[PDB]
């Protein structure tokens, strides 16, 4: 088999990962109570690889659910799917994060990971080859940034030679809960370029501006984000979820998107974007979707991709379209566009397709884009976070959870550093 | 008429006296006058404000803008661009702009344009003069110097 | 007997095989159970399609195949399909995790952990013939399963049979279809290492095969159905030598002989004629003299190159179905006075024909008409160094920066191999150009 | 054999075409989807028709035709209509953008976007004939594709084929029936770039033709299928020597050698009879006698012209039907003692006559009567003069002031072109009256 041990840290982590699940529930014709009722074969051909078999033929899925604080967990206990998962691997703290690293890190989530660690080797040790982890997360808070960062370094020390990718969401002034998400995420990004091999970098930004700029949503909601978040995770999963021309695995997609061990952090994008509850009647073709997802308006990054060069791309189609179409508008793209493709890395463009589209959609897809345009992200965040810095403001809640500013220091440098390696290749 | 000649001969030795220090571009170096813009002049208005952006900000230009023009798209790209561009420096530095309309950019000519571009030169002069006071008769110093 | 064993390697080479062997169940009257109702012979019938078949004391026609793929995406529609009772579970070999396109972790790492599992079932095989000619081996360039699998399956049975001729069916990869962009170096270091173990590869360049069928089909976007059932026409013209009663190419060894002048230049090009859309089936049936002038035509070529650039060293015709030996020669006669047909000074000016009878036959419902005659010409030209300088120059352009290189040697892969893989590939394009 | 290739050009030749080949399969007996259940030779027969046709291996007659226009329209309703099975899809050739009326447009721009898939589609059909002979174009002056892309055509085919007679079918321009007010010019430039491309050209004037139909069919008010059902009849008794067993113009080389003297003066007058209502087919049978002498009469020309204005300098009888040659030489004694019949004096005084027994065939719910004999006289004549003359009147008037010519500057067209087109058409206006 091919198994995947899913994780989500902390209360953005929590409800993003809680919508994925609901999202491929779906799709795989899986009910709130773990039992199958879908009409295709295909929807239980790799079931497996998210979900263990339990006795009277149930799907429970192969998720871990970590807080600090029980006040999500309880919500997703209680939402729509809340009774899927197995009881055991809810692994919740009392005392909370209260959006510090540190606390995440280095003190109460330090008090709770080896209870979540024992959770994990339970659903490993019962994988017949387990490929890798994936993480769901935010970077602005304090238990998905900090327990989450020290979950995947924990994670590598027992696991080395496994897979680790991770959705990680990344604060932004328009959707800020605190003025010290900077710090947080400067932080776990450091953890990030050392201890994953994927990492889907989710910009609250580029979700916001989708949501009022194209979806003519006057007020999103986190629900609204989260929506976005959700098919997104769903696209990329489905060369894992389904059978196709690349029976994929996260090494191999891993192999072909990373040139550079460091350089490993992707924009997705999505089309057609939908929003919740709009029916949209008419299906797009082969060209507008191809069109729409290589546009900036469709990438969850922050980023225009114009501003550098693509190392890799991947792109997933799904739903009844003739794959000739799809090839001859894919060369289409590189051959006029061929400037912002690196040309010492050959045919760095792969796509596949899959018949079974998303629910709602006849047709839809999936954009995966390692571009050293993502520096802006990094540059945006370096700036924020030094305009703090430089005043000392705020340190004083992680210097009384015992850090140092000198780890504040190597964390920005090191952060300049990957946007200067990203600058490298551009050029 | 007579004001519309008055402001265009004051911005053509603006622009004369920025060459002076900074070489104009073989293209542009062609089609400087003094009176490309008493009637609109596209092609003039793109080279004198992609020279401007350069001598103001290369890294912000190249962030903003594609160059050189190649097709209609890219040059309705460049118009676009440079009312956002403007609008960005009006507010960042209150030059109190008025009327940055796309009407700018879309017939570059006659006496309101000159103005404004008498301006934009202006702002970009004083922001070269800062430059050089943090760095650092004409009659009596060449002679001195020979 | 003369039997020959049938190895599917990979997405690609399990695909191609599935359409290949469809088509020639088809052409033997085999239903997909494997039973032959016209075959009143309990006993030794036209013994010839025993090459590709074993009977079992069960009446039961099964294929001399193997099946290798390291997932079990691609074998579990076989297992699943129209013929999954034909094969032998057996003979369906999967793995649990793939190559993920990367040629060293095809070959060193996960392919180290299957391949004496895939040795014993091909032991098994070869313990059933009593007279094992060699071996057909289905893969892909550019996908790690089938470059890096591949070279160290054709050591091993290098090693263990040394003596049994060895033929390639190899994609070649093209933009337009590629899922990887690392499909270079899996191409350039599969066909170093396959090169001293392969007597004659037949590549196929899925970039013709895509135009041919956006050209002559009329299909706007071609599937790999679409392309695999193309190939397995021309892979069938290929074997139907080895699978009927007829005069040339009747065993493996006679296409090297015939073929293959340098052990190096084992590359022919074949052009398969005529293709046409089922919707034009009605239409009025192409003459000898036409379809073999179309086999002189770079637009029907299996690999994209022009012939009219290089030399031919060898050049064999396969006629099927309705032909007679004077229309042949009347039309050869035709094409040598009419054509830029530069042979080689050392090499006779001489066609090898083969006439097979036995009309070509094309899937129901699939995209190809039924015609009453086709050819497939074999032809070793120096011209197919065009596919080898375009593969070179696209790893030179990526290894000059060693882009993805890290992949290769964190599966252990020295970085010497590239460069050793790629002085091969040099060698191998000066020995085409002084031979043309 | 000796094979002739037809080629319609622009909505007018399409059109005359399309008539035409309804009644060659109606006087061979070829049904509308090829078929021939009279010809029990498999084999070679009357190979006459062949010609003409050419048999594909399923027993099916295929025109040697291509057709082209520029826009689809047109040949799109041959692709639709009742002899949309006759027809081999690619002989049918379509652009996307016509001429617009303008030869410079139909010439240099759209012209030369087409003109290479018109000449593979033309060679195609010509490596299928075994003796080709020549080509037979049909077109319009006065229309922009039916001018232009002729003239190009005819350049590229002097090329190609610079042995093959070049005959054509010209359609001169009408006031009554006129579609654009630069007719004129499109007519002189076409004229001009063909005149040294041509070995004999049938002129047929558009207001000779709506006469004929109004006096001798009672159609108040023509409409192009009955111009181009008559036109039709007049092709067909001109082609009707090389369709059938006969004595005289049983190739396209006799016909340049029995009609055209000097080259340039290359346009033969058509005259038909007799043309009779299909209303009036239960009246009197016309003789011999009266049917030949319907030739000499100007109201049965397909050019308006007065022959008593000029002289003959060579003169064919084509029969058709119930003839016998001992009748043709009396009425033909009749009318050479009583019309003005003036030859040019270094010319004899001699008439070509050919009989073709095969009755004239007339479409069935057409307009016109079965006859029991036709004549069709072909007459290289100074007074077909007259017709140039009304041209460079029309060309000279509209010129002057230089009217209309930035239409065809406008396509990169030189305004020297027009002054060159003309001088040479006056130097021809030249020739005829120093040979009359």
């Amino acid at each position: 088999m091919r198994e995947i041990v899913h994780i989500q840290a902390g209360q953005c982590g929590n409800q993003i990962g809680a919508k994925f699940w609901e999202v491929i529930s779906d799709e795989h014709g899986i009910d709130p109570t773990g039992s199958y009722h879908g009409d295709s074969d295909l929807q239980l051909e790799r079931i497996n690889v998210y979900y263990n078999e339990a006795a009277g033929n149930k799907y429970v899925p192969r998720a871990i659910l970590v807080d600090l604080e029980p006040g999500t967990m309880d919500s997703v206990r209680s939402g729509p799917f809340g009774q899927i998962f197995r009881p055991d691997n809810f692994v919740f703290g009392q005392s909370g994060a209260g959006n510090n690293w540190a606390k995440g890190h280095y003190t109460e989530g330090a008090e709770l990971v080896d209870s979540v660690l024992d959770v994990v080797r339970k659903e490993s040790e019962s994988c017949d080859c387990l490929q890798g982890f994936q993480l769901t997360h935010s970077l602005g808070g304090g238990t998905g940034s900090g327990m989450g960062t020290l979950l995947i370094s924990k994670i590598r020390e027992e696991y080395p030679d496994r897979i680790m990718n991770t959705f990680s969401v990344v604060p932004s002034p328009k959707v800020s809960d605190t003025v010290v998400e900077p710090y947080n995420a400067t932080l776990s990004v450091h953890q990030l370029v050392e201890n994953t091999d994927e990492t889907y970098c989710i910009d609250n930004e580029a979700l916001y501006d989708i949501c009022f700029r194209t979806l003519k949503l006057t007020t999103p909601t986190y629900g609204d984000l989260n929506h976005l978040v959700s098919a997104t995770m769903s696209g990329v999963t489905t060369c894992l979820r389904f059978p196709g021309q690349l029976n994929a695995d996260l090494r191999k997609l891993a192999v072909n998107m990373v040139p550079f061990p460091r350089l490993h952090f992707f924009m997705p994008g999505f089309a057609p974007l939908t929003s919740r509850g709009s029916q949209q009647y008419r299906a797009l073709t082969v060209p507008e979707l191809t069109q729409q997802m290589f546009d900036a308006k469709n990438m969850m990054a922050a980023c225009d991709p114009r501003h550098g060069r693509y190392l890799t791309v991947a792109a997933v189609f799904r739903g009844r379209m003739s794959m000739k179409e799809v090839d001859e508008q894919m060369l289409n793209v590189q051959n006029k566009n061929s400037s912002y493709f690196v040309e010492w890395i050959p045919n760095n463009v792969k796509t596949a397709v899959c018949d079974i589209p998303p629910r709602g959609l006849k047709m839809s897809a999936t954009f995966i884009g390692n571009s050293t345009a993502i520096q802006e992200l990094f540059k945006r965040i370096s700036e924020q976070f030094t305009a703090m810095f430089r005043r000392k403001a705020f340190l004083h809640w992680y210097t009384g959870e015992g850090m140092d500013e000198m780890e504040f220091t190597e964390a920005e440098s090191n952060m300049n550093d990957l946007v200067s390696e990203y600058q490298q290749y551009q050029d | 008429k007579a004001e519309e000649k008055e402001q265009s001969e004051k911005l053509h030795r603006k622009l004369q006296g920025l060459a002076l220090v900074h070489p104009l571009p073989d293209e542009l170096r062609k089609l400087i006058a003094w009176d490309m813009f008493l009637k609109p002049n596209q092609v003039a208005f793109v080279h004198v404000m992609h020279y401007l952006f350069r001598l103001l900000d290369p890294a912000e230009f190249k962030r903003r803008f594609f160059w050189p023009i190649t097709d209609k798209k890219s040059e309705a790209n460049f118009r676009s661009s440079t009312v956002e561009y403007l609008k960005h420096l009006n507010e960042k530095h209150q030059l109190h702009w008025a009327n940055i309309k796309s009407y700018l950019v879309v017939m570059p000519g006659g006496m309101r344009f000159i103005n404004f571009l008498l301006e934009f030169v202006g702002f970009v002069i004083q922001e070269l003069i800062k430059q050089r006071e943090k760095s650092l008769s004409a009659k009596v110093m060449a002679r001195q110097n020979a | 007997m003369r039997e020959c064993i049938s190895i599917h390697v990979g997405q690609a080479g399990v695909q191609i095989g599935n359409a290949c062997w469809e088509l020639y169940c088809l052409e033997h009257g085999i239903q997909p159970d494997g039973q032959m109702p016209s075959d009143k012979t309990i006993g030794g019938g036209d013994d010839s399609f025993n090459t590709f078949f074993s009977e079992t004391g069960a009446g039961k026609h099964v294929p001399r195949a193997v099946f290798v793929d390291l997932e079990p995406t691609v074998i579990d529609e076989v297992r699943t399909g129209t013929y999954r009772q034909l094969f032998h579970p057996e003979q369906l070999i999967t793995g649990k995790e793939d190559a993920a396109n990367n040629y060293a972790r095809g070959h060193y790492t996960i392919g180290k952990e299957i391949i004496d599992l895939v040795l014993d079932r091909i032991r098994k095989l070869a313990d059933q013939c009593t007279g094992l000619q060699g071996f057909s081996v289905f893969h892909s360039f550019g996908g790690g399963t089938g470059s890096g699998f591949t070279s160290l399956l054709m050591e091993r049975l290098s090693v263990d049979y040394g003596k049994k001729s060895k033929l390639e069916f190899s994609i070649y990869p093209a933009p337009q279809v590629s899922t990887a962009v690392v499909e270079p170096y899996n191409s350039i270091l599969t066909t170093h290492t396959t090169l001293e173990h392969s007597d004659c590869a037949f590549m196929v360049d899925n970039e013709a095969i895509y135009d041919i069928c956006r050209r002559n089909l009329d299909i706007e976007r071609p599937t790999y159905t679409n392309l695999n059932r193309l190939i397995g026409q021309i892979v069938s013209s290929i074997t139907a030598s080895l699978r009927f009663d007829g005069a040339l190419n009747v065993d493996l060894t006679e296409f090297q002989t015939n073929l293959v002048p340098y052990p190096r230049a084992h590359f022919p090009l074949a052009t398969y004629a005529p293709v046409i859309s089922a919707e034009k089936a009605y239409h009025e049936q192409l003459s000898v003299a036409e379809i073999t002038n179309a086999c002189f035509e770079p637009a029907n070529q299996m690999v994209k190159c022009d012939p009219r650039h290089g030399k031919y060293m060898a050049c064999c015709l396969l006629y099927r179905g309705d032909v007679v030996p004077k229309d042949v020669n009347a039309a050869i006669a035709t094409i040598k006075t009419k054509r830029t047909i530069q042979f080689v000074d050392w090499c006779p000016t001489g066609f090898k024909v083969g006439i097979n009878y036995e009309p070509p036959t094309v899937v129901p419902g699939g995209d190809l008409a039924k015609v009453q005659r086709a050819v497939c010409m074999l032809s070793n030209t120096t011209a197919i160094a065009e596919a080898w300088a375009r593969l070179d120059h696209k790893f030179d352009l990526m290894y000059a920066k060693r882009a993805f290189v890290h992949w290769y040697v964190g599966e252990g892969m020295e970085e010497g191999e590239f460069s050793e893989a790629r002085e091969d590939m040099a060698a191998l394009e000066k020995d085409y150009e002084e031979v043309g």
